[PDB]
């Protein structure tokens, strides 16, 4: 059900999402243990998801969290970085993309910082990291990682040590 | 997969001690979010 639109770099649309990954890098205090060392990114491509049945799935949730917060779905474009993000692409969000043991319970997890969801494009801490080189810090291997539509409603505020 | 708080839809991780992170949100219900663009990229060795 899933194609896939290649964006130009010339279209405005490409350069705002590029924008968003570039500027929301930061430093992680693991020194790069994880996600690698790295102030930047090389973007090869930027594909458009496309997707009826589950833009429909998406919508039809988001009315209902709106309906039960002041007509107000609190949606945020935010990063997930996955060694699954083939199966999300074709077959959605589920529980098999839950994060069971991070740290704000058993769910999915999305980032403001770019950075952040690179951490977990290998896997939890990087995993093992790329699977040619098992390098976490591979400036080689192509990543990939997903900017993505987020209904939040409303959201409960967790302040963390972090 | 866990719920989300009573009477919310999402929880925001919001970091304390680190003035400059930004925050991250976990949601409850795979049909909360929409995989929109897919970005193929390498990260950089800085100079
Ligand atoms: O982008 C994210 C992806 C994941 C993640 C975590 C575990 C999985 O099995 C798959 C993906 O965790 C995260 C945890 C965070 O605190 C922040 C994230 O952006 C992510
Ligand atoms: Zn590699």
């Amino acid at each position: 059900g899933t194609i896939l639109i290649d964006l130009s770099p010339d279209d405005k649309e490409f350069q705002s999402v590029e924008e968003e990954m570039q500027s929301t890098v930061r430093e992680h205090r693991d020194g790069g243990h994880a996600g690698g060392i790295f102030n930047r990114y090389n973007i090869l491509k930027i594909q458009k998801v496309c997707n009826k049945k589950l833009w429909e799935r998406y919508t039809h949730r988001r009315k209902e969290v709106s309906e039960e917060n002041h007509n107000h779905a609190n949606e945020r474009m935010l990063f997930h970085g996955s060694p699954f993000v083939n199966a999300i692409i074709h077959k959605g969000f589920d529980e098999r993309h839950a994060y069971i043991g991070g740290m704000f319970g058993a769910g999915i997890y999305f980032a403001e910082n770019s950075s952040k969801s690179n951490q977990y494009v290998y896997g939890i801490g990087g995993g093992t990291g790329c699977p040619v080189h098992k390098d976490r810090s591979c400036y080689i291997c192509h990543r990939q990682l997903l900017f993505c539509r987020v209904t939040l409603g409303k959201s409960f505020l967790q302040f963390s040590a972090m | 997969m866990a719920h989300s708080p009573p009477g919310h839809h999402s929880v925001t991780g919001r970091p304390s001690v680190n003035g400059l992170a930004l925050a991250e949100y976990v949601i409850y219900r795979g049909e909360q979010a929409y995989p929109e663009y897919l970005i193929t990229y390498q990260i950089m060795r800085p100079e």
